[PDB]
């Protein structure tokens, strides 16, 4: 392997008003979209899940 | 502690409005449960 | 039992509880006087245009904050240890009653001599006779013999209970798979009512405790009927 | 038995790490790390508060030891004094960043 | 960069004082209304 | 812009998506529990997943990449640490205050004695003794590693790194083999309970420290530790003692003094 | 004989709130004392002591359950 | 930029605003809760039905008022909004896992109204004592969820702790030492200790009880050799603390408000105060078993408790006298804040002084699981922790708004609350003595005054509570902007005007070594 | 203690490799032999229906929720008893 460092030490620097967790490219964006939805989808589907256990089934 | 008067003054006939909106925000549903509560227990 | 508009404790009848009731009144002089005292001072830092704004010296002042509430606590805890070391006293007990929580109502054994048991429920509103007292009346009272030094073993078949008897100063955990001791001794012949003192489920406070002293011949006569 | 190959901080540190790095090297406390040593504080020799704007808060611990500090607002220009003990602070505005 | 200022740094609007008693009353009423209507779904369900 | 050493970090989604995580999970859990179902368990461990690799990646990217990890910065990353591993610690202590309490005073039910009547405890001079050797060898090898890094010797820094977590994970994996040919189970009362339960939480940590180092071994592969500055580097190795010192209060209270 | 019962006295080996090591040690030392008796050809007599303060102090259902837990052969404690 | 702002924060201001808003919910939740106890306590008979549903209710109005009232607003709100400032720092150490401290809440709520949502909800007490929160006579995920709502609370306060402590340590000017920080900032780090301390144990405990209910362990069941006293040592161990760690930032908010209204530079006695909060804290973590002298343990070590935990009244004396020095000859403002205050000093002695008539274990057997006990608590709670609470916010309201509030109706409000909590907890020293046991939904007929009485207060304490929300809104209606604040010079967290700007401190402060 | 070795004039890098492969190591690897030593397949005792072990308070929430998590069938008996 070789130090690479500097190529991403000048990328992440790279001054495009990008915040920290998206300055790494088109990836990151993706990444955080999944998770997003993930987390927001997921949230959903267990709000369905406190309703439907909220009521008898007898 | 010194401030500036009000950029929106507040009358007393405005207050009133609000007083009443808030008690009424707090009293209101919970007075509608508390009502139908017989209606609730054995139904 | 506890009368309508009460202040203070149910009167006494174990020399015990007789013991808790002067302590407690030697404790809540102080409590009064402080929390009066305070009180006062706050007004009368208050009702003042005198000033002083300047700084003030603190260590000289606080040896007399200190050592004050400091000798007060233990004119508190002395009188409070050596009665609790009574509590704990040996005694020898002339009978051995254990009682068995259960959700909801307390079960009853005397098994020095007979095997003896019993269930205890509390008499329903519905269902009370004339003169008898909602929510505190049980179908089978605790039948124990008056002036005698009595042992309860207290403990519970499901949740956790608590055996109380305000009157005489009781109350014992009800703990499954514990046995607790504690001592009873009524200096009085009587009814003598408690209700159940730890959180156990939806009638929790719907089983209450009543003890019927009598004489102890009485209570011999008593147990054997109740064969 | 030895050897290399781990980048050391001087080749290594970047962003304001090596600013701050670089400025310790020269004697230099632009990013506030120490704590200012105390002048006289009299009108004459008053003791100079460094800054990037035409103010900054000095904080005034009196005698050493006290436990309240006095905070203020030291404006550019004529040096003021503690609202307290009444030592004198000058503003000596700008620079830092090149 | 953000807004400063008052008013400025809520995460509610405070431009109109009647929009906000409705935003100020769904918010406070909500919070105290639903242990009735919990209470409430409890008793309803035996 | 700023006059101070400290860090201003960047707006991030990472703090939501975590709580949010823990939502799923702890949900998660119930579901499955008593409406046995996994699927919410599922996703919540999955967004936890991307929310620490994101969250701490990023964290990676602030420092060795963007320098803003000043002397105050890491200053207070170290107390942040020590303070967690405390918490830490006094989690597990509520673990062993458990197991005291059980065993000095064995109630009728277990026959009144330590072990219970139908209990037969795993030789602690069996896989125990070695487990309690493996950890002990780990932080020997992590030190060396640490000592290699800050005289700059990558290959050697390399190498103690890696026999370091190869041992905690020969660890993970003979602690599995003992769970397996463990004659108790979880369900086998107090004593199995305060036994799984406590090892059980260490067997994880180990797993995490193991992951943690795991994760410096890379950074070191990519250059990232610089002689002097690898906090990254210097609390993985201190989680990873702390790993390795509540194995020794294990060993001797559960595994020993406890059979 | 040596007897006359009224209740199980103080035990010093048992001495605070919590009894439920006296009511179990009682309960333990009896069904010991009377197996070694029905072993050795003796009476039982002997282990009366321990029977009555068992009793005494023991849970209906401690007992009632112990003894059913002897039989089916699942009994925790040494006899 | 909306929701980078409100939902990815990094500033701590906006996350304590976040924080005091979720308080500020939670607190009407929990009023509510507290109306429905007393409703039907308010006449003899059952309201709303037996124990089960009434408990259900008396456990979460206790989880409510504490978990998500009374820390998340003194800890996340006034603490985020002023330590920072008080320091001149630039914001957290961690401001970006403060954000996610903040955002555990709410799951954690959450999942605490999912409990009371399923099943029969979990009437089990706020300390949840086990058997009967077991899965047998608690069976369901009720007990499930409200453990795991305690465990996102407990994930989010221990952060929380940790936070707090690396940056009242490693953030101070470089010429401050921890002796020249003010008292609410020194409160707010014990406090963040205590809970760093206590909470991982209350987290092992219910995990075990946890596990008790899903996974066939016995750590507190008899069956399996385990013990029920056991989840109550962990418990307590936790719980303790955990009251001292719901006063300390009052006591911290108290100084500085004593002070200011005092017109004072200073608090009497700073070393002593320093020491006074240290050795509470301390004390707080051997005295836990005071909780437990019911449940019979040896006389020698009841005796150690009923010792230990009067000790506390010495160090908690000092800063009382110390209050009223700082009152000693100071030029009084009679604002609200100072009446909040001077409310506070009074009231809570009073529950301090009955906390240590509780402390005798002899007295205790009588006492324990009555009312006088909800008597204590609810004087250094419901008037302790609350009246800091409100101190607290309508004196700093004006520096989190930028605007200041209707002084007379501030007045008004205190006044209603003073006499509805009083009229509604007073009277519960009688019922305590006389007998009435705790988590009752009926009560025998003798006990029909008082707890008619109490039923009352709590309804004016109700109707102070909505004129509170109002007054919040008339001086968001007017806007009467802050223009000058006298006593800057020893109360840092104003000097960057009200409200200040987003970023503070972007330059730090001057302070000579000398 | 002090142990019974000696260096400390200097506790670097090499020391600290020294021990790695001088003492851990060959530690792991004595302990390994007697560990795969002492190990074979110990007789599984009688089984005994006792009350206070095999636990089952709820049914385990996998597979038919009467198996332990790490279930061995030659050793892990059900409430019932060893499997076939
Ligand atoms: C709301 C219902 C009131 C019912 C009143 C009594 C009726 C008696 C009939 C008829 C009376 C005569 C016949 C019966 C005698 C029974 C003696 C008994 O069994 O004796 C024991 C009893 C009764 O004790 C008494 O001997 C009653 C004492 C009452 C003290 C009241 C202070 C009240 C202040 C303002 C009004 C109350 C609300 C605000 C209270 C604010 C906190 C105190 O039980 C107690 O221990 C109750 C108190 C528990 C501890 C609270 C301690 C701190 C309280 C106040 C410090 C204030 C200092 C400054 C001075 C006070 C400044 C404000
Ligand atoms: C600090 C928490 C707290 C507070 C403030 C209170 C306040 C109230 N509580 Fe209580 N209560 C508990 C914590 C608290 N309580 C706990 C732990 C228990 C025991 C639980 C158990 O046994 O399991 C208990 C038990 C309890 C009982 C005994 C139940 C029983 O034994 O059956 C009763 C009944 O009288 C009661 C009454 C009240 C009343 C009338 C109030 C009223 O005084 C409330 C009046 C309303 C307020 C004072 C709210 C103000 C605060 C806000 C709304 C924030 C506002 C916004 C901003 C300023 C930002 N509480
Ligand atoms: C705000 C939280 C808070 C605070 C700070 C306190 C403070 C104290 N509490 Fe506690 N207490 C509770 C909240 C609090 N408490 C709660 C919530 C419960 C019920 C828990 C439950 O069951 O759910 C409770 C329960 C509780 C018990 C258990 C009782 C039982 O269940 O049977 C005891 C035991 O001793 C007690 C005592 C004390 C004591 C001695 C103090 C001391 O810290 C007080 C010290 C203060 C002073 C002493 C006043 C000032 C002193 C002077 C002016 C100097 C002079 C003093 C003397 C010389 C006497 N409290
Ligand atoms: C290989 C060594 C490493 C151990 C961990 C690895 C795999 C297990 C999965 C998760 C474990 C994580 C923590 C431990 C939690 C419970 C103890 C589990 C320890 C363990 O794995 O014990 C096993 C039980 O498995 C069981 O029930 C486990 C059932 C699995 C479901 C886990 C239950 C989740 C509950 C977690 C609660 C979270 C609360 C934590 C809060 C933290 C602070 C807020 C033992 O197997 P057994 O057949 O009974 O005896 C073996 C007989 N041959
Ligand atoms: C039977 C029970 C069973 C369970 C047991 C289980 C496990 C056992 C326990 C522990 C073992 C585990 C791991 C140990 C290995 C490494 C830990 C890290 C320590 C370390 O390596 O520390 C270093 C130095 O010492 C320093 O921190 C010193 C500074 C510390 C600061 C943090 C503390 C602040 C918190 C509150 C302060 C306390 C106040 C004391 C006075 C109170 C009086 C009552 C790092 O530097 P730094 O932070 O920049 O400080 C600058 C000061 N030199
Ligand atoms: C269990 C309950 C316990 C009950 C509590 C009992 C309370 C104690 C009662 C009395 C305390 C007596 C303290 C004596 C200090 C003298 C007061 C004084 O006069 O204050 C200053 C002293 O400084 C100083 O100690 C600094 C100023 C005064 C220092 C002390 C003031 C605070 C006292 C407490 C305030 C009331 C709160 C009491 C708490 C219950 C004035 O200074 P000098 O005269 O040098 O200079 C002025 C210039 N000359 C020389 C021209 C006059
Ligand atoms: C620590 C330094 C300060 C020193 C002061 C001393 C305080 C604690 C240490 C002492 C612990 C050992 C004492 C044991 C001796 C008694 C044996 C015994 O038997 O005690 C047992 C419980 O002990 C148990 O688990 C005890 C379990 C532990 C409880 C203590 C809690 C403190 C833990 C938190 C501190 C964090 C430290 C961080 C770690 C690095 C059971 O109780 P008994 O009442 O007997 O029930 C029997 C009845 O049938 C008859 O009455
Ligand atoms: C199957 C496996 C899944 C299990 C779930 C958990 C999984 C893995 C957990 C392992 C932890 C991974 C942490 C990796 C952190 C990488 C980021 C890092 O290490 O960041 C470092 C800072 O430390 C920092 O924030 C320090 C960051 C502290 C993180 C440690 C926290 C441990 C997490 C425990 C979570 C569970 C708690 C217990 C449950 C009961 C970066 O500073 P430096 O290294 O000096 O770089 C700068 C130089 O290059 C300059 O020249
Ligand atoms: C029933 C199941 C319950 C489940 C509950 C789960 C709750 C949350 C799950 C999701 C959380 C994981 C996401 C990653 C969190 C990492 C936080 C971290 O690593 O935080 C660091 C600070 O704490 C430090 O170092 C040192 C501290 C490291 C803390 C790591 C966080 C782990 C969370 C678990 C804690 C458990 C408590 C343990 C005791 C029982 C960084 O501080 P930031 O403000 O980010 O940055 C500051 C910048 O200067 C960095 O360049
Ligand atoms: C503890 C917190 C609560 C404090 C006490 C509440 C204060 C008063 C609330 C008033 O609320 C209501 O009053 C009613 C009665 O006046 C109701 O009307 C009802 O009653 C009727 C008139 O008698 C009918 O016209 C309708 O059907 C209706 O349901 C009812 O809806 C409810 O909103
Ligand atoms: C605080 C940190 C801790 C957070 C919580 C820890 C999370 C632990 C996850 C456990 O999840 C699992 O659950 C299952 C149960 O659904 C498994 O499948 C199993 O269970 C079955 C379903 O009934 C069977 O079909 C199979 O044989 C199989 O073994 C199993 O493999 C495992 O992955
Ligand atoms: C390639 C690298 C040398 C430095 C460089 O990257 O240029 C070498 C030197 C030392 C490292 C190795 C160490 O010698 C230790 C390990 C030993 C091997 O048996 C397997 C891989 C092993 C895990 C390592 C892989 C190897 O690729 C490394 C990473
Ligand atoms: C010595 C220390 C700090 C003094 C300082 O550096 O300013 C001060 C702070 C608080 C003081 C303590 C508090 O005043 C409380 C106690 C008061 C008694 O007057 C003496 C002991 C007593 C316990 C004090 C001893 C000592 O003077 C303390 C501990
Ligand atoms: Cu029995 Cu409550
Ligand atoms: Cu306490
Ligand atoms: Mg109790
Ligand atoms: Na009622
Ligand atoms: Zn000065
Ligand atoms: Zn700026
Ligand atoms: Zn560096
Ligand atoms: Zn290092
Ligand atoms: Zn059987
Ligand atoms: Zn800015």
């Amino acid at each position: 392997f070789e130090n690479r460092v500097a190529e991403k030490q000048k990328l992440f620097q790279e001054d495009n008003g990008l915040p920290v967790h998206l300055k790494g490219g088109a990836t990151d964006n993706i990444l955080y979209r999944v998770t997003m939805t993930l987390c927001l989808g997921g949230t959903l589907y267990s709000l369905y899940c406190l309703g439907w256990a909220s009521f008898p089934h007898k | 502690i010194t401030a500036k008067p009000a950029k929106t003054p507040t009358s007393p006939k405005e207050q009133a409005i609000g007083l009443s909106v808030t008690f009424l925000s707090f009293l209101l549903p919970a007075g509608w449960v508390l009502y139908h509560l017989d209606n609730y227990k054995k139904s | 039992m506890a009368y309508p508009m009460q202040l203070g404790f149910q009167d006494a009848t174990s020399p015990i509880m007789e013991e808790l009731l002067h302590f407690h009144d030697h404790t809540l002089m102080i409590v009064f006087l402080i929390s009066s005292l305070v009180l006062y001072i706050i007004s009368l830092m208050l009702t003042t245009k005198l000033t002083h704004t300047s700084t003030m010296d603190a260590q000289e002042v606080e040896t007399i904050w200190t050592i004050l509430p400091a000798i007060i606590l233990i004119l508190i805890a002395l009188p409070s240890l050596r009665i609790l070391y009574m509590m704990d006293e040996i005694n020898n007990p002339s009978l051995t009653v254990k009682t068995m929580g259960h959700q909801w109502y307390w079960s009853y054994e005397y098994t020095d001599y007979e095997d003896l048991s019993f269930d205890s429920y509390m008499i329903p509103t519905s269902e009370l006779k004339p003169g008898e007292l909602r929510l505190l009346e049980v179908d089978n009272r605790v039948v124990l013999p008056m002036e005698m030094t009595i042992r309860m073993l207290v403990s519970s078949e499901d949740v956790l209970h608590s055996w109380a008897v305000p009157s005489l100063g009781l109350k014992t955990d009800a703990i499954p798979g514990r046995l607790n001791q504690t001592t009873l001794m009524s200096s009085r012949p009587g009814l003598y009512y408690g209700q159940c003192s730890e959180i156990c489920g939806s009638n929790h406070s719907f089983m209450p405790i009543v003890l019927e002293l009598v004489p102890l011949k009485y209570f011999e006569k008593w147990s054997a009927s109740m064969l | 038995a030895s050897g290399g190959g781990v980048p050391t901080d001087e080749e290594q540190a970047t962003g304001l790490e090596r600013e701050v790095m670089l400025a310790a090297r020269k004697g230099q406390d632009p990013y506030n790390i120490l704590a200012p040593k105390a002048t006289s504080g009299t009108k004459e020799d008053p003791n100079l508060v460094p800054s990037i704007t035409n103010k900054r808060i000095v904080g005034c611990i009196c005698e050493e030891d006290n436990s309240t500090v006095i905070w203020f607002w030291l404006h550019k220009g004529e040096a003021q004094r503690c609202p307290s003990c009444g030592t004198h602070y000058k503003l000596v505005p700008h620079q830092l960043a090149h | 960069h953000y807004e400063e200022g008052p008013g400025k740094n809520i995460p509610f609007s405070v431009e109109n004082k009647w929009r906000l008693l409705a935003m100020m009353t769904l918010f406070f009423g909500s919070g105290f209304a639903a242990p009735f209507f919990i209470v409430r779904h409890q008793l309803l369900k035996k | 812009h700023q006059t101070h050493a400290y860090h201003m970090v960047n707006p991030s989604p990472w703090p939501l998506t975590g709580a949010l995580s823990a939502l799923l999970m702890t949900s998660g859990l119930t579901m499955w529990f008593h409406f046995n179902s996994m699927t919410l368990l599922m996703i919540g461990l999955t967004t936890n997943m991307l929310t620490m690799y994101q969250w701490w990646r990023d964290v990676i990217r602030e420092s060795t990449f963007q320098g803003h990890h000043t002397p105050a910065v890491q200053k207070g990353l170290r107390y942040g640490m020590i303070l967690f591993i405390i918490s830490e610690v006094l989690f597990f202590t509520g673990f062993f205050w458990a197991f005291y309490h059980s065993s000095l005073a064995p109630t009728p039910e277990l026959g009144g004695c330590w072990p219970p009547t139908g209990i037969h405890p795993l030789n602690p001079l069996e896989v125990p003794l070695l487990n309690t050797s493996v950890l002990l060898a780990s932080g020997v090898s992590i030190t060396w590693a640490h000592h290699s890094l800050m005289e700059g010797d990558r290959k050697h820094m390399l190498q103690a790194l890696f026999i370091t977590i190869t041992l905690g994970v020969y660890f993970t994996l003979l602690q599995a083999s003992e769970y397996y040919e463990a004659p108790f189970t979880i369900s086998d009362g107090v004593y199995g309970s305060t036994f799984f339960v406590a090892t059980g939480f260490h067997g994880l940590h180990v797993i995490i420290g193991s992951t943690f180092l795991i994760v410096c071994f890379f950074r070191q592969l990519k250059f990232h530790f610089t002689s002097n500055h690898h906090f990254g580097f210097e609390a993985a190795a201190w989680y990873w003692h702390f790993v390795d010192v509540v194995w020794l209060f294990l060993y001797v209270s559960i595994y020993w003094w406890g059979s | 004989k040596i007897k006359n019962y009224q209740t199980a006295p103080f035990d010093s080996r048992f001495p605070n709130q919590n009894q439920t090591r006296n009511c179990w040690q009682n309960y333990l030392d009896f069904h010991r004392c009377e197996k070694a008796m029905t072993a050795k050809g003796g009476d039982v007599s002997v282990c009366e002591w321990y029977r009555r303060v068992y009793k005494s102090l023991c849970p209906i259902s401690w007992v009632s359950t112990w003894d059913d837990r002897r039989a089916e052969g699942t009994f925790p404690g040494k006899i | 930029m909306f929701i980078n702002r409100w939902l990815f924060s990094t500033n701590h201001k906006d996350i304590g605003t976040l924080y005091l808003l979720f308080g500020a919910w939670a607190g009407m939740v929990g009023t509510a809760l507290s109306l429905l106890i007393r409703a039907e306590l308010g006449q003899p008979g059952t309201l709303l039905g037996d124990d089960q549903i009434y408990n259900v209710v008396v456990t979460a109005h206790a989880f409510v008022m504490i978990f998500f009232m009374v820390m998340p607003i003194m800890i996340g709100g006034f603490g985020n909004w002023l330590v920072p400032l008080m320091i001149g720092a630039p914001d957290m150490a961690f401001p970006r896992m403060n954000n996610m401290s903040f955002w555990l809440l709410p799951p954690s709520f959450l999942l605490l109204l999912a409990s009371s949502m399923v099943e029969a909800g979990a009437g089990t007490g706020w300390t949840v004592y086990p058997p009967l929160a077991g899965n047998l006579a608690h069976a369901g995920a009720s007990v499930d969820l409200t453990i795991f709502s305690l465990h996102l609370a407990g994930v989010s306060s221990i952060l929380g702790a940790i936070n707090f402590i690396t940056t009242i340590i490693n953030m101070k000017p470089p010429a401050m030492s921890q002796y020249q920080t003010p008292l609410f900032v020194w409160s707010v780090m014990i406090t963040a200790v205590l809970l760093l301390l206590s909470l991982p144990v209350l987290a092992a405990g219910i995990t075990m009880l946890l596990t008790d209910r899903n996974l066939n362990t016995t750590f507190f069941d008899p069956a399996g050799g385990g013990d029920p006293i056991l989840y109550q040592h962990l418990f307590w161990f936790f719980g303790h603390p955990e009251v001292y760690i719901l006063i300390l930032p009052g006591f911290g908010m108290i100084s500085h408000i004593v002070t200011y209204y005092s017109g004072k530079k200073e608090p009497f006695g700073y070393m002593g105060m320093v020491w006074a909060m240290m050795s509470i804290g301390f004390l707080g973590f051997i005295v836990w078993a005071h909780h437990m002298f019911t449940v019979g343990m040896d006389v020698d070590t009841r005796a150690y408790f009923t010792s230990a935990t009067m000790i506390i009244a010495i160090p908690t004396g000092v800063k009382v006298f110390s209050w009223l020095a700082t009152l000693h000859g100071g030029n009084i403002k009679w604002s609200p804040a100072m009446m909040w205050a001077l409310g506070f000093i009074f009231l809570f002695t009073v529950g301090g002084l009955t906390g240590i008539v509780l402390a005798n274990s002899s007295l205790d057997i009588v006492l324990h699981d009555t009312y006088y006990v909800v008597a204590h608590f609810h004087y250094v709670l419901s008037m302790g922790a609350v009246f800091a609470i409100m101190g607290g916010f309508v004196h700093w309201f004006p520096l989190f708004s930028g605007y200041t509030l209707n002084d007379t109706w501030a007045k008004i409000h205190f006044a209603i609350m003073f006499v509805g909590v009083n009229m509604t907890f007073f009277p519960q020293h009688f019922l305590g003595l006389s007998g009435m046991p705790r988590r009752y939904s009926d009560y025998p007929d003798a006990y029909t005054m008082w707890n008619t009485i109490s039923s009352m207060g709590s309804f004016i304490s109700l109707t102070a509570v909505m004129l509170m929300v109002f007054i919040i809104w008339e001086a968001f209606a007017s806007k009467r902007e802050v223009l000058t604040v006298d006593l800057t010079t020893t109360n840092l967290e104003w000097l960057n005007g009200c409200p200040p700007p987003y970023h503070t401190f972007e330059e730090p402060t001057y302070v000579n070594l000398k | 203690a002090s142990a019974a070795k000696g260096d400390h004039g200097g506790t670097g890098a090499r020391t600290w490799r020294f021990l790695t492969f001088g003492l851990a190591l060959p530690s792991v690897a004595l302990c390994t032999l007697n560990s795969w030593l002492h190990s074979g397949h110990r007789e599984r005792p009688a089984f005994i229906p006792y009350h206070h072990l095999r636990i089952r308070t709820k049914p385990f929430s996998w597979g038919d929720g009467n198996h332990t998590f790490f279930h061995n069938p030659r050793v892990n008996p059900l409430p019932t008893g060893y499997e076939k």
